[PDB]
Parts: C-alpha cells; structure tokens; sequence
C-alpha cells in the first residue's frame, strides 16, 4: 500500500483536482472577452446619443 | 438588387436597403464567383438584416452583391410520391432526373405536435437486439438515443437496427404490417466510408424504392448541417400523419450538427450560455426531438432513433446534457464490451430507463418481460461492479456468496448482447434469460413470481 | 394609449418604437395574429418586448398596442379538470379549433367564457362584504369551490343574484361602491394575495414513499426539493405525488415538459381513479403545465401565473401541493434574456438574475393563515437538474438546499431497482425538530425516535464501507458483518420501492410504521445471537430475513393481519437457535 | 422633473439631473402606481445615474419618473433605546414601535477603528456550551467564524446558542449586574419556518427585552440583503463605545449576501472574482468584522460571530479562503457528528482558537483550564481513529491503553459534545472532564502539570 | 492643477478639468480632499484610484491636485515612528479624530511639529557627496544621519551651528542655488543608484542557533517561512528581528489579522533589544496596514518599506525588513484590475501580478551606495 | 532575439562555433504574458500565452547547422519544471518545440547525486 500510494494513487488524485481546476479557470477567459465586446457595445450604443 | 454590405465573413452576411423582410423568408443573392446562393433571413434591423446562407462564402465581391425576396415565409415543395428518391440537404433531388411537383408546399421551420393530440403508444418492435426489446423496450412515438463515444463506432451498430426493424405480426397481439413500415434517412456529416457504407446496407434491408434520403456530407456546406434536419422531419410528417403508415426515421452524426449549432453560437451577437456553446441550443434540440410521436387519431406513426456521436465519454458535454434530459428511456454503448468483440457493445449497469412499467411491460405489451426487466436489472449489478470489488479487497478475492455475483456476470453478457446478424423474438428471449438465472438460489430471484419461474423453465 | 410598430425583430424577441406609456412587467398584444408580448425593458420610446410565442412570419412596421394589465391572472373556476397552458390558455380549445398542431398566432380565451357555474348565493343583500370573504359556494365535483370578494376591494352589497347558472363574466352580487363582484376577476402576478399572518409548519405532509418522509421528513407548508443529473429519475419523482400525497387540490405545472414526456404522464391523470377522493384523478387535478413544443418564452412566464393558482386554492381552505416539473427549464429561459437583450450573465455559466428571482417564488406561498379565516399551507417541490452537472452553485443553495429537506440521485443507484433513489448521506433535512408533535401523538410516542434509529445504522455502516474499498476486510468478525448485513437488508427493501407499483408504494401510516417494525425485531434479537455463539452466515440462512424481503410486495389491506403473524416468527426463529 | 429612463434591465432605474444626486446617496422615486421605493444612488454622471429600487421590479414606467433627494451622503439615525426594540430587515417595525429616533446620525459606510486605539480581549462571554469554551475559547471582543456546510443547517445552531447566551464572568470578579449583554441577529434568505422559529424563542425566555433583532426576509429584493450587516453593525457601535455594553453580532449565512453583492457590481461594470464570486469582496467583508474588537478605555466591545454555508465545507470554494485571513482561530461544524444526531455538531479538531493566552488568563477561567485544554485534545483524538479498528482485529486484541481511549470517545459526544439547549459554566465543564479522565491512569496524563493532577483526577 | 468631478463608480472616481497631469499624481478629490491618486489618463478626463473609499461624494465638486509626483517622505522621526500604508500616523489620528476614523484625513506623513536636534558633520566651501554626509541628528535610538539625497554633488553655503531645528526648518542652503531641507522626497517607484552590488560575504546572525549556522542566507538574502500564522510560528518572527544584528528593523503587513495583529504593536515596546539593551521600538519603523486600511493601502505597502530600508542603507545602518503576509497583498491588486482593462487572463490572478511581485526582491539585498556605505536588506518573505 | 540575430553574423561568416546558453523561458512566458493584456490578444492555454510558440519559433529556429560557411549556432535551453508533470506548457509546449528532452528529474536529486 505505501508504495502503491506514493505513485499511482496519491499525486493522481491531485492531478485530477488541478486538471479540472485549470480548464473551469480557462474557460473564464471566454467569460471575461465576450463581456469586454458587451461592455463595448453598451457604451458604443450611449455614443450615438451625443455622438457618432 | 439591394446593394451595399457592412459586414461578410462565413454564412453570415449584412447587407442595407432592407425592412421587406420578414422572420424565415427565402431570398437570393449574387456573388462575385458567378453565381446564385440561398439565403434565410435568420433576423431582421431597421435598415438592414442577418441573412443565413445555404452555402460557404469563398467569393463575394461589394460591387455585385443581391437580394430579392422570393417568398415572405420560407418553404420547401412536399409531395406524397417522393418515396424511391434520394436527396440531398439543398433539397434537390441527387437522382438524376427532374425535380417532383409539390401537394403542399410546408414549412421547414417545423409545426410542434400537441401534447394532447398523443397518447401512450404500446405496440413493441423486434430491432434485432434482446437487450432492447426487454430492458427499454421500444416502442412507436418514443425516442431512445443511442450514446456513442469518439474513437468508438457508430455505423456498425446503427445498421442492425435498420435491416431487423420490424413490427410483431401479433407477439404484441397484434401487428401493424398490414400497413406498408418504411424508413427514412438523413445524415448530417458523413466521409467517404460512411456514404457507401449506409447505401449497401439499404440494398441488405431491400428498401431503396420506399425510403426517402436527405444526406448531408461534409463537403457540403457546413451550414446545412443544421437545416437539414427540421427539414427531413417535415417529409416525417406529411408521410406518417397524413397517409398512414409507419415511417422509422433514423437520425445520425448529431455531433456533426452541434458543430455547425456552435458556429452561429458565437460569430453571431449572442453570447455562450451552456459551458461554452450557446443558450438557445434548447430550442435547437427541442424543435427536433419534440417533433416525433403517435399521435391518437392516426394509424400511423413517427418513430424517431437519434444516434449520437459525441466528443469522448464525457457526461457534462452538451451533446448527451441535453439528450439525456429530452429522452425517456436510453441505451449506451461502451468500451468494457468493445474489447471483447461483442457487437453491439450496450451495457445498461451506467444506463438508464425510464419507461418500462409505464405504459409498456403491461398494456398489449406482454407481462412475461414485466418481473424480468426488475430481475435483470439488479442481476447485472451484482455482475459488474464486484470486477472491480475484487482488485482492492484482494486479488482473487470472493466469497461463497459474491461468488455466484460475478459468475453471471462473463455468461449473460456473452450470449446475450451478442446478435448482430441474429435475431431474436419476444419468446426467444425470455427462455435462455432464465437459465442463466438459475445460476443465482432462490433469495435474490425474489422479484421473479412463482408464476415467471416456471412459465420460461 | 400605448401604440406603436415593430422595429427590429430579432428572434423571439421584438423589439418595438415609437412605445409611448408603456409600463414595466405588463401583459400587450404583439403583430397581426396576437402573439401576446411583455415590457421587459425600456429606453424611452423603444422597449424590448419579450414575446413568448415564437415568431415566424411577423416583420418591420406591424402593431404592438399593450392592454395595460399587470400580467393579470385570470381567477375563477373551471380551473378543475382541464389542460392550461404556463401562459393561461385553455388547450381543449386549440386542439379543437385549429388540428393538432400548434401555430403562432393562436389567441383564445384564457378564462373560458363558454361555461357558465351554477349559483347558489350565501351572503345577503343586507350586509357588507370584505376581501377575503365567500359570497357562495359554485359546486366544482365533490370539492368546494368558494367564490371570494378580490383583496383591497369592500362596500355595501345591495343586490345578490339568486340560484341559477351564470356565465363567469355576469355578475352575482353587485355593490355600492361603483363595482360588481363577478367570477371573472385581475388580480396581479407580481402581487401576492395577502395573508393574516404567517404560522410555524408543524405538521408533516405525507408524500406517501416510506424513505421520503420516515428518514428525511417533509413538511406540510413547507417546501422541499429534489434534483437529478441528466434524466437519472428526474421526471419519475413525480408518480410519487402522482396520488400517493395527501393535498385536497393537486397543481401539476411543468416548466416544460419535452413531447416525449407528455405521452404518458400527462394522460395518465384522465385514465385514474384517486382513492382519497373516491372518484377520479383529474377531478382533483388543475392541470397547467407548458410543453417544450410550447415555445421557449412561455416557459419562463410559467412559474408566476401558477404560483397565484397555487393561491386562490389555498385561500378557498385546501391543502394545496404544487410541484414545478423540472424548474431547471425556466432558468434556461432567463437566461436567454441576458443574449437577446445584449448583456452577459452571471459567471461560471449561471443566470444574470440568481437568488432574487428563486426566492420569491419559493416564498410565495406557505405556511399562511389568510384574511379569510381559512388554512393556507403550500407544498412546493423543485425538481431541478444541474445544467453542467455540479450540485454546488448558487441556485442550490439559495433556496434548494436551505428548505425541508435536500436529496440527491445518483446512476446506478436508480438501475438496480431503486424507483427514485436517494443517497443515504450527503442527504439531509433542515426541518425535522418541528416535525416532532404530530408523529409523537398521533402515530406513537416512538415514531420519533425509531426514525432517528432506523437512520443512524443506515449511515453507520458508511464507516466501514470507506475501508471495504481501501484494502478489504480480512477479517470477519461477528461485531463486522453485524452492521453490514443489517444495513444491506434496509436499503435492500426499504429504499428499492418503485412508483410504478401500488405494492410497492403507497400513502399509508402503518405500512411505514408496520416495515420499520419488522426491522427493529430483526436487529433487536441479532446483538444477543451473536453473545450467545451464532454466526452471521447462519443469521442470513434463516427464512425469516425472505418474510422481511416479502413485505416489500403484500397487499395494502392484508398488512395488518400479515404483520401480526410474521412478527411472532422473527423471535421464535432467533432465541429458539 | 428627473425623467429620462435608459435602461430597466432588471431593478435598474436611471434618471437626468444626476449632478444634484450623489453617489451613496438613498431616495424616494416617484412612481404611478403610487409605490413609494428607496434605492441608493449609485453610479452618477452629470447626465445619468442607477438607483436600485427597494420594492420588486414591476410598477416603473417612463411617464412618471421623479427623485426626491433625501441626502447625498449616506444616512441612518441611531439610537440607545435600542436595547429592547425588535424589527425585521433594514429596521421597520415588527414591535409595533417608532423604528429610529435622531440622537445621533452615522453612516452604514465609514472607516474603521485605528489599531492604535483598539485593545485586546480580557474578559470571557459563556454561551452555556463546552468544546466553545474548553477546546477553543472564546472570549470578550474576539473574531471567529462558524464554518457550516449548506447540506447541514446554519441557522438552528445559530438561534439555539443565540437566547441560550447568557454571559458568566464570575470568575474574573466582574458581574452579570456589572455586565450588560445585548444580542444583535442579523440574517438573510430565511424561508418561512425559520422566519417564524428565530422569534418565537426568542421571545420565550428573555431574550428580546436585553437585545434587539434583525432578520432580512427572502420575499425582500437582494439590494436590501447587502445593507442588513452594515446596518445593525452600525448600531452595536452605539451601544458598546458609548453607553458601556457588550454586544455578540451574529451574522448567519454569508454566502448569500455575497451572491446579492454580484449582481450590483455587474451593473455597476466590475468582472467577479474566482469560482465565478465577487473579486471585490474582500474590502466589504473587511469592514463588517474590522468594525468589532475591543476598545481602549471602554470596557464594551463588540464580539463577532459570522456563520457561512458552504456546499462540501472544501476550501476549494473562495467563501472560506477570504475569511479565514481576516478572523481568527476556526469553528467548523462536520457532517459525521450531525448524522447521528449531535447538537451542537462542532468537533474540535479541525478547529482551534488562535487567541486563548491573549484572551483570558489564569484564575479568570480557573487556572487548571489551560492545561486541561490540551488533555482533552489530545484524548479524543486518538479514539476516532480505533473506531474503524473496533471490528476489523478489535479492541479485544488491542492494548489496555487503547481500549480505554475508544469508550472515552463515545461518552465524549454523549455528555461533553452535546446538552442541547442546557447550560453550563467553565466550572461544570471542566467537572465533566475530570470525571471521564479518572477513567485514564495517571500513567496516561502527562499533558497537565503534576499540580493538576493532584487538583483533581 | 484643478479640476472637476465627472463620475464616480465605485471607490474610484473619474473628473475632468485634468490636463497637464502627471503620471502617479498628487490627487486630494473633492472637498473633502479624499487621499487619492491619479493614473492613467483617458481624453480630457482622467481615471481616479481613490484609496479611501467614497460614499459622501457628489459629482461636479473641485478637485485640487498638487501638479507634482507622490513620492516617499524621508527625514528625521521615522525611527520610534507609527504610520500605516499611506504613510500617514495612526497615533497623531486617534488624537485629532478619536477612537475612529473619518475619511479625509490629512495630516504631516513625519513627525514635523518636534523640534529635532542638528550637528553640521559638513560645512560651506566644501562640496557634499551624495547619499552621504549632510548632518546628523542624535537621537536616543543610535544617531540618523540626515544626509542630502543622490546626484547631488555641488557646492554648499550657510550650514549653521549644532542646536535644534524643525524639520522643515533649513540647517543648510546650496551655494550654486537650489534649497534643501531636512525633509526629502524620494519617488516610490525608483530606487537609489549603486556602484556595485556587491556578493553576500557576512553571515546574517538571527540570534538562534539552529536558523542561521544551518542554513545562512547571510545578509543580503531572501528567505520564507509559509503555512499560516496562529501556530507559534509569529515567536519565530518577533525574536528573529529582536536578538539578529542590525541596527534598525522595519516591520510591514498588509491584510493581516484582527486583534492578533494588535497584540503584535502593543507587545512591539515589551520587546527588548540585546544591543541597546533596552527597547526594539527605539530603532523600529513601522508601515503596517491592518486590514480596516483603505483599498489600495495594502497595494502601496511593500514599495514605501523597500525605499525606507534604502535610506538606512546609505546612511551605514544595517536593516532587517520582515515582509509578512505576501500572499495577501495580491488580494487588493485583483480588485483594481477588475475595474480596469487589466482584467484577469492568468490563472484568477491578473498577470501583472508576477511584475508587481518580482521588483520587491530585486530591489533589496546587501549591497554599496554612492556615499560608499554598506547595509542590507535582509527579506523573510512570510507568504502564508 | 538579440543573442540568437548577434551571433548568427559572427557564426557564418567569421567561422567560430558558439554555443548560447540560455536560462530560464519562465521569465520570458511571464514578461511577454503582460503585453497581451491590454491588447487583447487574450493570453491563456493553461494561463500562459497561447501565442508562445508562435514568437518561440524564429528565437530558436537557428539550433541546428548550416551548409557552406562553418561554425554555428546551437540553442541549450535551460528551464525549471513547476511541477513533474508535463501538463502545463512551461516544459509541454517547450518540449514540442525542441528536437528531443533531457530531463534530470529528482529522482536521484533526493539521494545527493550530482
């Protein structure tokens, strides 16, 4: 058990947390682009009221 | 001739001097490669509008750019004898010869069917495999994707659910080939392979002259993969309704589909909603599958089988997310089962089901698979998971009592799910079922009645 | 008035100009055909109608005139018996006026006006009336369909119409005060109808499974939920409310519910007979649920129109158990809000509105005694999903885990005979301190306690489970096999029910009572075999371990006399070897 | 007038004239169906602002839209009569009572003590618990969250202990009559039992005529949500610093409070933080337990207790990260004691107070509790270990020493863990654990002095 | 220059009338003249990052603004002297505020209304080197060397005679022009020249055996000690600093605990030095936020104390800068970044993140100045 | 860049073999991750420039030899592994890029080989 935990088992359940982690983080990338392009929307929008 | 772009990148396209337009309306268009797209007018603006095209921009030039609005709603020409003739997601006929007359001419947005207008179906199909037709037992009007994994086959198995469909002559207690059964085809990404593979399988099923196929290949346009299948479940509806019959529709590669769903997902306005694919996906896979069902006043019948594809064996992707949901009854298909040469590989320990005891397994389908279903479903169990049970607690592990869990497990798998090219009625079934059942004692067969037991001795 | 014409059309969603005096959250009449919109936004004379019928065929420069109604209700009877859609209307009368398919554009009554209820007055011309106060009793089946007078609306009575049938739309009693009370009357859906005061709940409501109230304890007023990842039992869940719950009034009302699902659940209320009531299902079924064929916009409207149903039931003096089919779909719903109106939502893929929207509908109803005198108590059970299959996120905590009671599915907990599954631990129930009286006094002064008892060897055998999976056990002892057989026995029969069967479910004190019984002898005489020298492999070989694995299938009626007999044998089969 | 509407998203209103208006600022809008609707004032320009109304969403229209500017600055008065008011919310009577009186006017939103005039704790609260008082310690003016899991219910354990509190300072020679205490609650999203379980016994004993209540409604709009902590901390300030008191806030489900947060920061142009959280956090919940200690020179403080839901207790989630640097010392409630029926569920080791020398010293609490803190610790713990050995070799093959060490557990949680709603002293506290470790030889104490042992046994 | 509000979102005001702004600006918003600061400018308006936060604000106000860059305050008082992040001292604001604060608070950010002693060790007709000798100042801590800041190499005129002088009061005038007071201003986000950094060489004592004859980092290193306070492991940094050679020790957080970290300041005098034999507080600069602190306190934190220790260097002190909680530093920096197009893109962190961090440690260690004199900067980077 | 450009000159046409010893690319990745951040070139694969190997590809295209002139130029890039596992790009994309690894683990780190 001990040798079989120090390899295969015990860092393997962490690579599986910091797999997942890594790519829900990543995904917020998209999350942040999009709303910047929203952001720049809305504001382009209130800029044809006293401009163009 | 409205000229004057704004923007042009891909199927979609902006172009001024518009407001003549309605939601869903057939236009045309000029490009500057000489020659005359397609367009649906997904959405509509104040002095412009989104238009969809039928085809991939390669070419379009802002000195000749074109618009005319054909028709204010947007449809395609339906007719009763189109049977025997092939076709493609454009909608022409790929046959050769001159396309037919229409009797109506019907949208390919797609009517929904009233949810009061069904009612619960209970006439069961022999589809080649027992497994089904005992465990989930598939019925007319009832869909049952079948989950397939990517680096898994999905051609294979669909094929012997095309060539051993056939209703009961009165198994069932009755039959319904006293009216012409008949199937319809339409694929929605397809190589080189997959073409010819489906078509000499047709020839094996000898229905070729009664089958109307919409094939969408891939080097077809992309944007296709996504028309084409409201517009093959129109022709559904107009043959199964409306002259009575009983016409399987068969739906595969919808992975190929969601490609292109992605596509408009994002180099359109709206933004991701569903882990990074859209949010009006929802209505994209519920405009489809939610048109299918027996309908009370009608003989016939839309029985739809979709045949997934999807990216790994992940479960929070958006393909089997939604499908899952959708779906009443499914099967899967795995990889424990695909290394041991057993075509079909289901496995139904992850699966699930749904109806089985509910309007089916009682009703005119027979109550002989009623207590088996039950059975089986905790036998299997008992099977499959102590496999693993084993490796930890020791290495060889098992005890006088687990013992007998995992000696049912190797032999009902085996025999069994392995049809392919055999086919087996409800009888047939039922009998090598229990004799396999005799291997557990009386105390876990407790769900069996005293009945089932000697009944299929 | 309000005016004006279509700007641009984008998606289901029309955006509109030239909108003068146009007001939030208001019910209009949308193209041509009559499509039916709502004011989900303004920025002056443009306001971003939602329309909650699909578009197909409306273009630039077509109407948009708004009622002015604050998305009104409709309230009267002929909610019995009868299809409703989540948008109120009535679908007998589209299936028989147009075919059996649905189209845009399909605007009918959505309180039928083609029904007349039979009058029989109480109140008299003399006396004033007051809101909240039942001016005669309209006889709806064996049920009492009151008739009240609308909350914030009092006068003199001056007239009363006597017995007769009337159209809803006539009136009946007629006041001083300029008005007619008729059984036609608005009454908001962002405007609750006002309660006295609100009481503690302290009764439980029966939701008749032997594993959803014995071990995790539901509450009459209360609220509870349930969830489900991608099509596990999300939607059997509810052939156990189906008639095996105690409500008085039934509100069956789906988010959406997909075509498929309509097949046979949907019909399944007309081809029944309750016990409870005595005659049919239906009868005691109110009938307004959406399907997924309906368009994507109904299903968000779905949840306020019914809530107030949900209301006027409770009101009237009835038990009321609405349940909302998969409220997982109205969130999908809002959320496409966010795309078509060009804003982004909330992150991690979690909709721009979380607990605001969630909460209110949750509290709503429940647990109030009303101006009227009467016993308001609504039974609320949210069958939602996870969309990404995560069951840590908002939505979930705000007002899914925080209620009565929180239950979890897992996959192949349910395919093995489990019909619906719970997890034994990570499961749990807020209330259950103030469920305590009327099991205490009614069933026995040890139903509470046998409860607790039945739960804590059911999650004790958790601690051994974990080590089975590490290593193994090696050895088998006669305190090891103790727990574990125990504990397999109990969620061998106790927890595989199915809610396909009568026999193997049913809303029934002593079959809950009867079962955990039969459990308790078991266990009791186990602890004192093994002292004496009894191994655990003979305690498996006796036959008595099968009666307890055959209560699972006896006749409801038979049970009591079975029962009896059976428990003589545990304890004659146990001290005897 | 202030009209001009751009934008009703949600529960936005925007208004002209924004110059005159300020940033946190709270007003009146005038609307036609006669609503009256706070909302601060958030957002300004010189042209637009966002105000965010109290009442629902429903009732704005664009034909009457007015602001009558109340104060720009933010505003609240406070009074020291609150010492037996009670009322729900932002303060809005449920007593019946006037809800404030002018004797003062601070803020809900200013700036924090200085360290430099900010003390440390002496004294000692008694909740009438044990593992609060022996294995952590708890202490007058202290900071130390109730870590609770969503699965598991706050808000009983919170109210519980809430009337139960009754202070005992005994020991240090300071009264109870020398003493005041008042009880501040303040929570959110409570659904209708709970609503109506906090009140009733509160009222019960006396526990509303030496405290007053707050208790945010879930029928309330989540603008409300965020101003209910900033509230009644405002108000324990009043008391504590100047009429000598000492206050206990407990706050119940911060989770909550922090979803509400989100959605005014969206509008308000700010991208949230990690697992999809406010990223803006950590300053707001600064200010709600850095605006608690003790002062010096005044004898009253205010002492802090949040409680929090998280959904698997994980660390993963950022609701204990932040917190957690901020306070000190740690609570946390496990899933394991509250299964099997413990109240209160608190387990003392994952917990440990940092601050229990800087709090109390000796005879204050006894001088024997010191050391009688790391027996106790130290003799659970190894139990919980031999419980997953009790069957596997026994504990009929273990050691003496050990045998001993696992029926110590069992009698631990029985009497020690759990009294529910009973009370105790340090004195009966440490009477109880006397009595369990006379079960232990003196060969097995060796974590107190030899002074201790000789105390007691 | 002057000029007036235009919006405020959030903590963070905007305002135009800004033209001819500098870059890291002198920003006093309002009226009420809220510690802020100005940063990167957008048309003829300009972007605020106002510290205190804003809740009495109203737009359209005047906003005065100084015209010259924030820099780091330098002169006598520092040693024995309280400040926070802001660098402003939080003892002189329990006075003149009470027990609580109430923004827009200004006050001197060094002990200016003492009276402080002088000695000229320079005198006219000689010329000065820089970051060296200009004059001392005995205190009853060592002596401070209040030396003339680098680059400054000319000539002086009128050094008056040893007595006591204000700080602002002059001692000393430059020949060629140019005035010079004892006060000194020196930008946050430079560092002083030197003419070679040297190569550690003298072992850093820490007073416990085990620490440093294992394993030195001597002076002029970076070192760390992770996992979080609250188990004894604050011992190890109060006694490292305590008994370890130097002659001066900056102490520094920022988001540090409640009460625990006040226990630190109080405890901070009944600390005792072995060299002096008496106070550590004597020979103590502290800078400390707490976590009450203003948004961007903790933010500015680090950079004042890297300076700071600077100062002590060129005067021939040796200095023991004890960096805790660098972990939490990053927690305000996330929340600036949000608000800006400086949005997160790494892993929930912003990636200016590593920019901001490295600059700390390169900017410390052992090594000479211009005025010739040795010291070092001996970093304990306490992350927890 | 400059190191890489510098040498090619003195490599050909002088004819004097050279070899750059470069350190640590963690330094480089983070410094370049910053720019792409007001840009939006939107820097992120696993939170490190998705656009790494496209500026990597001429800074280590001269690595191998060229034909006619003698002497060359031969890249040796040095880096730290944040963790074992060749997940993340600072050794995975690097380990692509390059012709072939060495790694020197730690395996025999923790035994005192050197």
């Amino acid at each position: 058990r001990v040798n079989a935990l120090e390899q295969v088992v015990i860092p393997g359940i962490r690579a599986q947390i910091r797999f997942i982690q890594q790519v829900l983080e990543q995904r917020e990338r998209e999350d942040t682009f999009r709303l910047k392009r929203i952001k720049g929307k809305i504001e382009a929008r209130e800029a044809e009221e006293e401009g163009g | 001739e409205y000229t004057g772009i704004t923007y042009i990148s891909g199927p979609l396209l902006f172009v001024e001097n518009a407001k003549d337009l309605a939601y869903g309306a057939i236009v045309d268009i000029k490009d500057g490669t000489g020659r005359v797209r397609g367009g649906q007018v997904i959405e509509v603006s104040e002095e412009y509008a989104v238009i969809q095209v039928f085809e991939e921009t390669t070419g379009l030039d802002l000195a000749t750019t074109s618009v005319s609005l054909v028709e204010d709603v947007a449809r395609l020409g339906v007719s009763k004898e189109m049977l025997g003739r092939r076709f493609n997601g454009i909608g022409k006929p790929i046959d050769g010869l001159p396309p037919i007359t229409p009797e109506k001419r019907l949208p390919i947005t797609g009517l929904p069917l009233n949810p009061v207008a069904r009612r619960k179906p209970e006439q069961f199909i022999q589809t080649g495999i027992s497994t089904i037709d005992v465990m989930n037992t598939l019925v007319r009007g009832q869909k049952l994707p079948i989950f397939s994994g990517s680096g898994l086959p999905a051609n294979e198995i669909a094929a012997q659910i095309a060539r051993q469909a056939t209703v009961r002559p009165d198994l069932s207690g009755e039959g319904e080939k006293e009216e012409p059964f008949a199937v319809v085809f339409a694929a929605m990404g397809i190589t080189q392979r997959e073409l010819s593979y489906f078509i000499q399988e047709f020839e094996r099923t000898g229905a070729l002259s009664r089958s109307v196929l919409f094939l969408n290949k891939a080097d077809d346009p992309t944007i296709e993969r996504i028309l084409t299948p409201r517009m093959a479940l129109t022709v559904a509806e107009y043959l199964a309704f409306e002259h009575d019959y009983h016409v399987l529709v068969i739906l595969t590669d919808m992975t190929n589909y969601c490609e292109a769903l992605r596509e408009i997902g994002a180099a359109r306005e709206e933004i991701p909603g569903r882990r990074g694919y859209p949010g009006y996906m929802y209505t994209d896979l519920a405009t489809i599958y939610e048109r299918a069902g027996v309908v009370e006043g009608k003989k016939g019948s839309v029985t739809q089988i979709p045949i997934l594809s999807m990216p790994d064996d992940d479960r929070t992707h958006p393909i089997p997310d939604l499908t899952g949901y959708i779906t009443e009854g499914q099967i899967q298909l795995s990889r424990e089962l695909h290394r041991k040469g057993i075509y079909p590989p289901i496995d139904p320990l992850p699966s699930l089901s749904r109806l089985m005891n509910n309007g089916v397994g009682k009703g005119k389908t027979r109550e002989d698979h009623k207590q088996v279903s039950d059975q089986l479903y905790s036998a299997y169990a008992n099977g499959v998971d102590i496999r693993k049970l084993v490796a930890i607690i020791g290495e060889d592990a098992l005890t006088e009592n687990d013992r007998r869990y995992l000696q049912f497990a190797d032999a009902f798998e085996r025999f069994f799910i392995n049809q392919g090219q055999q086919n087996r009625s409800i009888e047939e079934s039922l009998q090598i079922a229990w004799a396999l059942l005799s291997m557990l004692p009386q105390g876990e067969l407790k769900r069996i009645s005293k009945d089932h037991i000697g009944k299929y001795y | 008035m309000i005016q004006g014409v279509i700007q641009k059309i984008a998606g289901p969603a029309v955006i509109a100009k030239g909108m003068l005096g146009a007001r939030m959250y208001d019910i209009c009449k949308v193209g041509e055909e009559g499509l039916v919109g709502e004011i989900i936004r303004l920025d002056g004379d443009t306001a971003f109608v939602q329309v909650y019928e699909d578009t197909s065929g409306l273009k630039v420069g077509e109407p948009v005139v708004s009622t002015g109604l604050p998305l009104a209700v409709e309230l009267g009877p002929g909610m019995l018996n009868g299809i409703y859609d989540g948008i109120q209307r009535p679908l007998e009368r589209i299936r028989e006026k147009t075919g059996i398919y649905i189209t845009r554009g399909v605007v009918v009554h959505a309180l039928d006006r083609e029904k007349k209820w039979a009058w029989t007055p109480m109140v008299k011309p003399g006396d004033e009336v007051r809101g909240g106060m039942v001016l005669g009793t309209v006889p709806e089946f064996g049920f009492t369909h009151k008739i009240l007078v609308p909350p914030d609306v009092r006068g003199r009575v001056k007239e009363v119409k006597p017995a007769g049938e009337y159209t809803v739309e006539e009136p009946v009693v007629v006041l001083e005060d300029g008005t007619e009370l008729k059984m036609y009357h608005t009454w908001p859906v962002r405007r609750a109808r006002p309660v006295q005061r609100k009481l503690d709940p302290n009764t439980p409501f029966l939701t008749g499974m032997r594993i959803l109230d014995v071990l995790f304890p539901v509450a009459m007023g209360g609220t509870a939920a349930i969830p489900g990842p991608f099509g596990s039992g999300k939607t059997v869940t509810q052939q156990s409310l189906a008639k095996w719950s105690n409500a008085d009034v039934v509100v069956y009302v789906g988010c959406g519910e997909r075509g498929n699902e309509m097949t046979d659940v949907l019909v399944e209320f007309p081809e029944l007979t309750d016990p409870k009531t005595g005659g049919p299902l239906m009868h005691r079924t109110v009938l307004i649920a959406n399907t997924s064929n309906m368009p994507v916009a109904a299903r968000e409207a779905s949840i306020y129109v019914g809530v107030t149903i949900a209301e006027y039931f409770r009101d009237q003096g009835f038990s009321v158990a609405l349940m909302a089919d998969s409220t997982s779909r109205w969130a999908e719903a809002l959320r496409e809000i966010s795309s078509r109106l060009e804003e982004m939502p909330a992150e991690e893929g979690y909709p721009p509105y979380l607990a605001a929207r969630l909460a209110a509908f949750y509290e709503r109803a429940g647990k109030v005694i009303t101006l009227g005198g009467e016993e308001g108590a609504v039974t609320i059970v949210g069958a939602v999903s996870p969309p990404g299959g995560d069951m840590s996120e908002p939505v979930t905590q705000s007002t899914l885990r925080i209620v009565g009671a929180f239950w979890r599915l897992d996959a192949s907990l349910a395919f093995r005979r489990h019909f619906p599954a719970i997890n034994w631990n990570g499961s749990y129930s807020l209330f259950t301190s103030a469920l305590d009286p009327w099991y205490r006094e009614n069933v026995a002064e040890d139903y509470p306690e046998l409860r607790d008892a039945i739960s804590e060897l059911l999650q004790r055998e958790a601690g051994l489970q974990e080590i089975v999976q590490l290593v193994g056990p090696d050895a088998l002892q006669d305190a090891e096999r103790l727990v574990i057989e125990v504990g397999r026995i109990i969620r061998e029969d106790f927890l595989q029910q199915n809610a396909y069967h009568e026999v193997d479910a049913y809303c029934s004190m002593k079959k809950a009572y009867g079962i955990m019984k039969m459990i308790l002898a078991f266990y009791k005489e186990a602890e004192a075999a093994i002292k004496r020298g009894v191994s655990i492999d003979e305690i498996l070989q006796l036959p008595v371990l099968e009666r307890i694995g055959r209560a699972r299938y006896v006749s409801e009626e038979e049970f009591p006399a079975y029962f009896e007999e059976a428990m003589k044998e545990i304890q004659g089969a146990f001290k005897a070897l």
